[PDB]
C-alpha cells in the first residue's frame, strides 16, 4: 500500500458518488446545472458501464475494476472513523 | 459547495484521473469483513444512500 494511492482512491470514491448525486438531483429538481466537478461525465460513463458489466475481476478497464472496489468498501465499512466512509455516513456540515 | 467534495484539489492535482485496478484498491483500502465486488442494482442503491 501507498499513501498517495490512498489520496487517488479518496478522490475516485468522492467523484463516483458525485456522478450519481448530480444525476439524482438534476432528475428530481433543477434549473441551473446540479454539476460542479469537470470529471463527473467520465464517472457517469463508468457508472453506466458498472451496472451492465458483470466481469468485475476479469474486466480489463481500470475504472470498472476500481469503482466496484470503492463501493464494496463504503457499503461494508462500519469502522469508528475511516478517511472517506465516516464523513460520507455523517456529514460534518448540516442545515 | 458539498461536504464529500471538501478540497478535491488535494488529490486532483496528481495528473487528473489515475489508472488504478481491483488489485491496487483491494491492497490499499481492504473491504471490511471479507473482500467482494458489489455489482449491478446494488451499486445504484449504495450510491443513492448519500442523499
Ligand atoms: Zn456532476
Ligand atoms: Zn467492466
Ligand atoms: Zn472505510
Amino acid at each position: 500500500a501507498d499513501p498517495e494511492k490512498r489520496k487517488l482512491i479518496q478522490q475516485q470514491l468522492v467523484l463516483l458518488l458525485h456522478a450519481h448525486k448530480c444525476q439524482r438531483r438534476e432528475q428530481a429538481n433543477g434549473e441551473v446545472r446540479a454539476c460542479s466537478l469537470p470529471h463527473c461525465r467520465t464517472m457517469k460513463n463508468v457508472l453506466n458501464h458498472m451496472t451492465h458489466c458483470q466481469a468485475g475481476k476479469a474486466c480489463q478497464v481500470a475504472h470498472c475494476a476500481s469503482s466496484r472496489q470503492i463501493i464494496s468498501h463504503w457499503k461494508n465499512c462500519t469502522r469508528h472513523d475511516c478517511p472517506v466512509c465516516l464523513p460520507l455516513k455523517n456529514a460534518s456540515d448540516k442545515r | 459547495s458539498d461536504l464529500a467534495c471538501r478540497l478535491l484539489g488535494q488529490s486532483m492535482d496528481e495528473s487528473g484521473l489515475p489508472q488504478l485496478t481491483s488489485y491496487d484498491c483491494e491492497v490499499n483500502a481492504p473491504i471490511q469483513g471479507s473482500r467482494n465486488l458489489l455489482q449491478g442494482e446494488e451499486l445504484l442503491r449504495a450510491l443513492d444512500q448519500v442523499n
